[PDB]
Formats: C-alpha cells, sequence, structure tokens
C-alpha cells in the first residue's frame, strides 16, 4: 500500500541500481555525498530561502570548503558539486530550485540521475561514469526509495511534494 | 606515471628550530595536491596532511602534533616542522594521485631523512620467496566489512632505493588498478566472507625484494591507514 518506501534513517551505504532514493531536506547544508573514489564525486548543498550573500562552511568528502551562497528565491536551492578525478577541483554542476525540499538520486544505464530545474518543472539529468557499482552515498537526512519503474510517482513528489 | 617527486634525500635540523620539508612536482601539475607520510624509525609510514597550493587539504593524521603545517605556491609542496623534537626524526614521503579510472596511478617522491641535532591492518607473507615463484601475501582488515563498499584498498611496497612504490589497489566489487612497471604479473584479489584481501606476484625477481604494506582509504575522509608492512626477501 506504499509508494514511498521508508522514511529511513540517515545511512551510508551501497544502494542497489534502478531505485530513486528520495532525500528530505530538513535543515540547511550537506543533504548527502556519494563517490566511487574513481571519476565519481557528487555532494548536495541545502540553502533555505531568502539568503543573502553568505559565506558557509561544509563538510565535502572529510575536507573543509568555504562556499560563498546566494538564494534570493522563495523557494529552497539544492547545489550539486561535481569533480571527476582525485586532483580535481569541486564545480557547480546542478541546482535544483524547490519548495518541497526532496532530492533524488539514481544508479541506471551505467549512470548516475538527478534532479535539476526548478519546481514544478524539475527534470532528471545524467553523469557518465565507468564503475558505477562502486557509487556509495552518505545520506545526511531521512530517505524514501522507490523503484525506476515507478520513477513518474518520484518525478510528482519532487515537483508537487506530498 | 606522468607527473614525477622530487624530494631531497636528506635533510637536518636541530633540536627546538624550524625546518622545511620540500617535495616539487614536474612542470604541468601546479594544482596537484600531495600527501605528506611519516616513517618513524622501526615504523612503516602513516599519513601526515594533505596539501595543494592553498594549504591543508582534510584532517591531519593521528598523531600529528600542531608543530606540523603545510603549505604550497607554484610546484613547491612543503611540510613545516617547528619546535622540532627528537621524534621528529624520521623518513618523510611524498604521494600524488594522477588520473581516474583505468589509466590511474599513484607516484611517490624519493623520500626525505630527516635526522635532528579503529581500522587495523596486519599482512603477513612467506618471509623468503625463491625467484620465478608466486609471491603470496594476505592482509586481514579488523576495522570495517569490506562489504562495506566505501573503501578502496592499496597495496604500496618499499624496495631498494628506499622510496615507496604504489603497485596496485582494489575497490570492494574486485576492479583492480595495477602499476603497469609491473607488467601482468600483479594479481589483486578481495575476500568479501573472510574481510581479507590477498596479493599475487609471479615471476619474482630479486627486484621484488620489498616490504610490503597494505592501506586503507576511506571514501569520505582524507587520512590513509597502513598495515606495518611483511618483509619480502627474493633467493
Amino acid at each position: 500500500g506504499s509508494i514511498l518506501d521508508g522514511p529511513y534513517q540517515p545511512t551510508t551505504f551501497k544502494p542497489p541500481n534502478d531505485y530513486w532514493l528520495l532525500i528530505s531536506s530538513n535543515t540547511d547544508g550537506v543533504v548527502y555525498e556519494s563517490t566511487n573514489n574513481s571519476d565519481f564525486w557528487t555532494a548536495v548543498i541545502a540553502v533555505e530561502p531568502h539568503v543573502s550573500q553568505t559565506n558557509r562552511q561544509y563538510v565535502l568528502f572529510g575536507e573543509n570548503k568555504q562556499f560563498n551562497v546566494e538564494n534570493s528565491s522563495d523557494k529552497w536551492k539544492f547545489f550539486e558539486m561535481f569533480k571527476g578525478s582525485s586532483q580535481s577541483d569541486f564545480s557547480n554542476r546542478r541546482t535544483l530550485t524547490s519548495n518541497n525540499r526532496l532530492v533524488g538520486m539514481l544508479k541506471y544505464g551505467g549512470r548516475v540521475w538527478t534532479f535539476h530545474g526548478e519546481t514544478p518543472r524539475a527534470t532528471t539529468d545524467s553523469s557518465n561514469t565507468a564503475d558505477l557499482n562502486n557509487i556509495s552515498i552518505i545520506i545526511h537526512s531521512e530517505f524514501y526509495i522507490i523503484p525506476r519503474s515507478q520513477e513518474s510517482k518520484c518525478n510528482e513528489y519532487i515537483n508537487n511534494g506530498l | 606515471s606522468q607527473p614525477v617527486l622530487t624530494q631531497p634525500p636528506s635533510a637536518s635540523a636541530s633540536l627546538g628550530a624550524s625546518v622545511t620539508l620540500t617535495c616539487t612536482l614536474s612542470s604541468g601539475y601546479s594544482n596537484y595536491k600531495v600527501d605528506w607520510y611519516q616513517q618513524r624509525p622501526g615504523k612503516g609510514p602513516r599519513f601526515v596532511m594533505r596539501v595543494g597550493t592553498g594549504g591543508i587539504v582534510g584532517s591531519k593524521g593521528d598523531g600529528i602534533a600542531d608543530r606540523f603545517s603545510v603549505s604550497g605556491s607554484g610546484l613547491n609542496r612543503s611540510l613545516t616542522i617547528k619546535n622540532i623534537q627528537e621524534e621528529d626524526e624520521s623518513d618523510y614521503h611524498c604521494g600524488a594521485d594522477h588520473g581516474s579510472g583505468d589509466n590511474f596511478v599513484r607516484v611517490f617522491g624519493g623520500g626525505t631523512k630527516l635526522t635532528v641535532l579503529q581500522v587495523q591492518l596486519q599482512e603477513s607473507g612467506p618471509g623468503l620467496v625463491k625467484p620465478s615463484q608466486t609471491l603470496s601475501l594476505t592482509c586481514s582488515v579488523s576495522g570495517v566489512s569490506l562489504s562495506g563498499g566505501s573503501y578502496t584498498w592499496n597495496w604500496i611496497r618499499q624496495p631498494a632505493g628506499k622510496g615507496l612504490e604504489w603497485i596496485g589497489r582494489i575497490f570492494t566489487s574486485g576492479s583492480t588498478n595495477y602499476n603497469p612497471s609491473l607488467k601482468g604479473r600483479l594479481t589483486m584479489s578481495i575476500d568479501t566472507s573472510k574481510n581479507q584481501l590477498s596479493l599475487r606476484l609471479s615471476s619474482v625477481t630479486a627486484a621484488d625484494t620489498a616490504v610490503y604494506y597494505c592501506v586503507a582509504d576511506y571514501y569520505y575522509s582524507v587520512p590513509d591507514v597502513w598495515g606495518q608492512g611483511t618483509p619480502v626477501t627474493v633467493s
């Protein structure tokens, strides 16, 4: 009787393939970190509505990062920081402007899929990787599991909430 | 192994003074980060600090005193020790990652001998091995489950020349990266259920005489974790 399997305690684990992790952000800061330690490093940070330009500290893969953050929208902003190699620097790759405070991540087809854009029109976008199987994630917030075959429902949630 | 790390063989310092050990990158790698390692007398290496051109990256290692700072500019990467104690007399090693995915390699400096005026890894081996035979090493891990999936496990040897040599790394799935300098003589395995890491090196020669170390690399932290190594002497 459930589409939303959960919510699950924040944890570190290797998610199975073909399942959306629907992560519910409670407060500002790091929402999750994920990597395979080879070619894929991503971390999403959450900035609350109506935040003028300010400097904030975030721990990413055990590294202190100081980012300047701006949020002029009435919605929350979820910024994806990405790098593709050990010696690389992190850069902003994607932005999700959402008033539902939900992000999503899926491992499928040899790629990592997330949501970005502005709700209720957010869409999925892919990141190529040569080692999907070794990708793990530390989720800092409670989360749900939806099968990829029910991605439509996941979409709706991310775009409209509960 | 495109980048080259240059460390002076020896450095000297007096008690209570300051000294700066340096590691110089080859041209074209000004953005690269390097790890510093401290190998105390009668011990194997331990992690010290990671530094790029913007200072320290991540946390410093366990047991590293606040007298240890770290900096970088241009191709220079520096480990500075102030108010030097005699326990600071040690060998100091420079390491750096290069590449991603299939072409990954780890390069090391020659090492600098400074003279002063949780997760546990245990490596086991034969001790003595005859040439042309196959060297079989194991390493037991006790801090974590090898089926967790958030660790990369490296093997690093210290052969003739006294500088560290990265030989390979294995991931939880069993995927591997080997050093090309070893041909295909090196196979690395992971035993999920026995929590064990295993290594085979075919057709060994005097060039393979070395101390072999297993190094845990947690996905979400900077400091390494070393076993204390297994001596291997090729007949």
